[PDB]
C-alpha cells in the first residue's frame, strides 16, 4: 500500500505533465497533443501492483 | 609448541597383592615364589593406563 | 544439572533464533530482490520410561503412558518465494522479473550464481554488470556509443546506434529455473547458489514454460510486510519472557534444595 | 553483544545512510549540471548452522537448511544520469547539453577534470573558464574588443568584432563521453574525474559518433524530483523507527534475562 | 545528515535574498540583476556534504 | 582469591573503559575538527595446563588441550580520520580542511603543534592565531586596515586594500601531512604533537602531495555519529550488567565456601 | 565520581552555554548595532594510559596507544562584526555606518 | 602476523593501523605477512574480495597495485594455540599451514570496513553460571555431609 | 532556573513591549497633534566567565 | 558424514558412523576416562548403522 | 625515607589514612541574571558591590 | 635483585618503585639489577613487552 499508492501518484504526476506540456504548446504551430495510456500491473490476481 | 617429541617410555608393571612384599625401606619388591615363575624383572604391561 | 533447565535453555535459545530471523528480516527493507525467511521448529527428543500401549494388566493395556519431552529446536528456515511489488527508478538498464525466474551471473573463481536483483551497471569494457561488479551470464556486450538500451519483455537487448533506424541486438537475457526454489543456498550479496536439495537449473526464455518477464526501469522490492514483523516481534518478546521466568523459577527450587 | 542487535546496528546505519542521500539531493536541488544519487543495498553473512541441502539419511536430502543471515550492507552510491530539463535563461556565456557528453576542464595541478556544467565566465585574461575560476580545455580566448559571443550547435565559438560584418572564429568547444558515466569520481564543485571503472576518455565533436548538442543561453538543471524524495523520506523515517523498535525489543530481551 | 540540510537551507535563504533583492530594485535606472550559483561539496564520491 | 573474580573484573573495567571512550565522544559533537575514538580489545594470558599438541599416546596426538584464559585488556584507542561535515560560519577568518592535512601552529615553548581546527583570530599584532592564541606558522601577518581576507584552495592568503586595485599576499597558509594521522599525540585543545609512530611532518601546499584544499568560510564538524554512539552505550550498559551479575554468581560460590 | 560522568557533566555544561548564547542572540534581534554571538569549544585533557608510539619491543612502536579523553570546555565566545541591515528611520540624529568604525 | 622474535602468529581480528614506515600492522605493532607498504601520496586504500590490496594516488586515474592479503588456513582450527593478544600460534595439532589467496582452497572471502565480532551467545553463559553456582553448592554440601559423617565416626 | 530562560524571558518582554508601542502608534491615527512613539533597547550585562 | 567442497553443488560423503549395540547394556565395565569395555555380562557387540 | 638497609632508604612506607572530614564552604559571588519586576523600588547591583 | 650483604635472590612481585636517586627498587626497597635509572623531567614511563 505503499508502492501501490507511489504507482498512482507517479502516473497522475505523469498525466499532470502531460497535460502541462500540452498547455504550453497552445501556439506552436505543427504540434500535436499528447495523452497517457495506462494499464494496471496484476501478477496472481490476487496481488494487485499497482 | 611444534617442537614437542616424545622423549622416553615410563615402566608400567602389573602386580597383585600376593605377588610384591614391601621391603624395609617401603618399596614393594617381588616375592621369592612370584619372582620365580614371573623372572627377576617385570616386563611392562602394554594394558596399563595412568 | 536438572532437566528444566536444559529444556528452558532451548526454548530460550529457539526465541533468540527467531528474533534473530525477525532482525534479518526488517534489515533487508530497502534491500532489491530479497525474500522473507521464516524459521519452523520442532520438540526436541522425548523420554520413554513407561512405553505406552504396554500391558496395563493380563486384560488391559496402557493408554498414553508417562512420556517427558526434551525442549524445542529449529527445523530449518524458508524462504517466501513471492513477486514483491515493482517500483519504477526510471532507468534503462534496471530490470526486474515478474514471474518466477533468476539471473545468471559469474563469481570470479569461474562458478556460477543466481541472483533475482536487477540493478545492473556497465563496467568500463561494455559487459552487463551487476552492483558487485560480478558478470552477467550469457555475456551481454553493450557497445562505445549507445544512445538507448531497450529490453523487451522476452529478454532482447537491443542498442540504438546514431542514424541508424533499426536497432542493434547484441545479447539475449535468459532466467534460470529450479524445481526446488527455496533449496537454493544464499551466500549473501543478493547471491544464491545450486545445492542438490534445489534441483538443476533449468534455462528458459522470459515468458516461455514458466520463466518471468522482465520489465524494464522497474526494480523488485523486498516482499518482507512489517506490521507482520511487529507483532511477531511483540509474540517473541513474550515468548522470551515467559521462557527466563521457567528459569528464574527453576532456580528458586534448586535453592532450596541447596538449602535442605 | 548479541545477533540480533548487530542485525538492527547495521540496519539503522543503512537507513542512515539512504537518509544522508535523500537530503543531499535535496539540498542540491536548484544546482545545475546535477545528477542525483540512489544508495543500493546488499546481504550481509549468512550463518550456515544445518547445511542446506546436507544429506541427513542415505536417501533423503534437508530441504532449505537453517540459514540464519546478518545484517545489510550498502554497496554504493550510485549517479542516474539522466538529462536534466533546460532552462532559458538567455545569456550568450550559458551553453546547455542535450545528449551524455562532457565538458573537459583543466585543474590547477594539471589534471583534466569533466563538468556538465555550463555556466561559463572569462576571467581577466579572456579565457573560458568555469565558475569555479577553472579554465576550459582546449583553452577558448575571447578578445577583449567582443561585441557578441556565438556558441553553435557543433561547438564552435564565434566572436563578432566591431564594425565587421563577419564573425571570427576563437576556437571549437569539444564534449567526452565516456564508456561507464557512473564510475568517474566527483570530487566536488560540479566536477567529475575519470576512473578505471569509467574507461578512458573519448574526445568527440559535438552531433557525431554520440557527443550532445550545445544550446546557448541554456542551462541543465538538476534531475532531482522533489515528490519522490519526500515519499522516500516518509518510508526511510518509518524503517528508521521499526528497525530502531527492534533494537528496543532485543533491549528488553536481553534485561530479563540478566535479572533472572 | 543535518549540515548536509542545513546548507540547503542556506541555498534557498540565499536565492530568495537574490529574489528580493531583485524585486525591491524593479525601478531603479542602472540597477543590473543577480542570480546565485551553486556547486556541490562531494568529498570522496559515496557521500555528500551538501 | 578466586580466578572468576579477576577475569570479571577486567571485565568490568574494560567495558568502564568503552564508557569512557563513549562519554568523550558524545561530549565533543560541538567540537570543530574533533575525530571519534575506539577501542580495541585483547585476550589476557592463557593458563596452559595441558600442551595442545602433547603425544597423549605412541600413535595418537592431544588435540587442543586445557587452555584456561586470563580476562580482557585494551589494547589501544583508534581514531577515524575521515573528512567531517562541513559548516558555513560565514566568517573570513575560518578554514576548512577538503582532504587530509593539518595546520602547523606554534606553543609557547617553542615546539610546534598540529591542528585540524579551522577557527582562527586576529590578534593586537595582526598575525594569524587560533581560537586559544596559538601562533599559526608561517606567521601570516595582516596589515592594519584590511577590507577583506581572501584564502585562496592552494593557501594563498591576499588583503584588498583601499585605493588599490591588485590585492597584496601577506603569506602562504600551508598544511602539513603525516604518515600515519592516528599516531599523532592528543595533548587538548585540539592539539596533536608528534611522535615516532605518526611518522614525519611533511610540509606542503593545499593541492599537492595529497594534502587538502582549503576552503575560506567553512568549518570542519565532528565526525561523530550519534547512533552508533547510542547503540553503543547499550552494548556497554548490558554487558556490563552481565559482568556485575557474573561477580555477585563467584561472591555466592565464595559464600557458599565460607558457611559449609 | 567516575570518569565518564565527568565527561557527561562537561559536555551538559558546554550544550548549556551554548544554549545561553543562542538564547542571547534571540534576545537582541531588536537592537541597534547588536553583534551575535558564537561560543567555540575545546575539547579537554587526555589520560594516557600506554604512550601512543612507545617502543614495545626492541624495535615495533605502539601506534596509537589508549588515549582516553576528557570532556570539552568552551574556549571563547567570538562577535561576528558584519555589516547589518540599515533600516530608513528618517530622523535627522539616527546615523549608521557603513563600514568598520566605531563611535567614541 | 610476524612477532618480533621471527615466528609467526595467526590472528583474525581485522583491525589494522599503518605504523611510521608505511606498513600494515595489526593494533599491537606486529607487522602482517605478507608485507604492504602504504606510500604517502595515498588518498584511499581499497582492499578487493580477494585480497589485492590498491592504492590510488593523486593525478592517477588508475590504481596502483601495492600488495596481496593471503590467509592462512588450518586443516584442524580448534587445535591452535592461543597465545594471548588476539594471536594463535600452530601446534602438533593443527600443523601445516596453508597460505592461500582468499576466496580460493577453502579460503573466505575478505570484507572491508568491517570487523568480525565475537561469537558468545549470551543467554547460555547465564543458563551455564546458574548450572555451575548450584553445582558447587550440591558438591560443597557433600563435602559438609562426608565431614559430618566423619566427625561422627571418629568421635566415639 | 536557568539562564537561558531567564534571558528568553527578557527577550519576551521586551518584545511585548515592542508590540505596546505598535499598538498604541496604530490606536492613535486619527489623532491630532500626535508624535508616534519608538523603542530603543540595549544589551544587559555580561559575565566575564574569561576576560577577553 | 558429508562435506562441502568449493564450487561442487553436490556433498562429497566421507563415512558412515556406526553404533555398536549391547544386549545387557548395565553390564559393561566402566574403565574411566569415559569409556566402557565388553564384560561377560554384556558381550556380543552388534556394530549397526544406526537407525536400524 | 628511612633507610630500610645500610645504603638503601624505604619508598613510600606504610601510610594508613581515616576517613574525610569538610573543610569549608565557600560561596560564588558571581553577577547572577537580572529580572525585570517593573517596579520603582526594586535596585540591582552590576559589580561587586554591597547594600548596607 | 641484590641483598643488602650484596648476593642476588629473585622475586616475581612485579610491584616497583623509583628511589630518590633515580634507580628502579622494590617495595622493600632493594635495588632490581640491572640498574634503570629513571630521570627526573620524565613524563611518561613505558615499559615494554620485550623489558626495554
Amino acid at each position: 500500500s505503499f508502492s501501490q499508492a507511489v504507482s498512482g501518484l507517479n502516473a497522475a504526476a505523469t498525466n499532470l505533465d502531460v497535460i502541462g506540456n500540452n498547455i504550453a504548446n497552445s501556439a506552436t504551430y505543427g504540434f500535436k497533443s499528447g495523452t497517457a495510456s495506462f494499464a494496471d500491473m496484476f501478477a496472481g490476481s490476487k496481488v494487485g501492483l499497482g | 609448541p611444534n617442537t614437542v617429541a616424545p622423549v622416553g617410555r615410563l615402566k608400567l608393571v602389573k602386580a597383585e597383592g600376593n605377588e610384591v612384599q614391601r621391603s624395609d625401606d617401603g618399596l614393594f619388591r617381588l616375592t621369592a615364589e612370584a619372582q620365580a615363575e614371573r623372572g627377576a624383572v617385570l616386563a611392562a604391561d602394554p594394558s596399563i593406563r595412568i | 544439572m536438572i532437566s528444566s533447565l536444559w529444556i528452558a535453555k532451548t526454548g530460550l535459545d529457539a526465541q533468540q533464533t527467531n528474533m534473530d530471523v525477525i532482525a534479518n528480516n526488517l534489515a533487508n527493507v530497502s534491500t532489491n530482490g530479497f525474500k522473507r525467511q521464516r524459521a519452523v521448529f520442532e520438540d526436541l527428543l522425548y523420554q520413554t520410561i513407561r512405553q505406552p500401549g504396554a500391558q496395563s494388566s493380563e486384560q488391559t493395556t496402557l493408554p498414553s503412558g508417562l512420556q517427558i519431552g526434551t525442549g524445542v529446536r529449529p527445523v530449518a528456515t524458508e524462504r517466501l518465494h513471492s513477486q514483491g511489488n515493482l517500483s519504477q527508478t526510471n532507468n534503462s538498464k534496471d530490470v526486474a522479473i515478474k514471474g518466477q525466474g533468476f539471473f545468471q551471473v559469474m563469481l570470479p573463481d569461474g562458478t556460477s550464481a543466481y541472483t533475482r536483483d536487477g540493478s545492473f551497471q556497465v563496467d568500463q569494457n561494455g559487459q552487463l554488470v551487476t552492483a558487485g561488479g560480478f558478470q552477467v551470464q550469457p555475456a551481454i556486450t553493450i557497445p562505445a556509443n549507445a544512445l538507448s538500451i531497450t529490453i523487451g519483455r522476452d529478454g532482447v537487448v537491443s542498442v540504438t546506434q546514431q542514424g541508424q533506424a533499426a536497432p542493434v541486438q547484441v545479447g539475449q537475457l535468459n532466467l534460470t529455473t529450479f524445481m526446488n526454489d527455496t533449496g537454493l543456498e544464499s551466500i549473501g550479496e543478493n547471491l544464491y547458489i545450486e545445492t542438490q536439495s534445489s534441483g538443476a537449473p533449468n534455462e528458459s526464455t522470459p515468458g516461455l514454460n514458466g520463466a518471468g518477464l522482465l520489465y524494464q526501469g522497474y526494480v523488485e522490492t523486498s516482499n518482507v510486510n512489517v506490521a507482520e514483523e511487529l507483532v511477531n516481534m511483540i509474540q517473541v518478546q513474550r515468548a522470551y519472557e515467559i521462557n527466563s521466568k521457567a528459569v528464574s523459577t527453576t532456580d528458586q527450587m534448586l535453592q532450596k534444595l541447596t538449602q535442605l
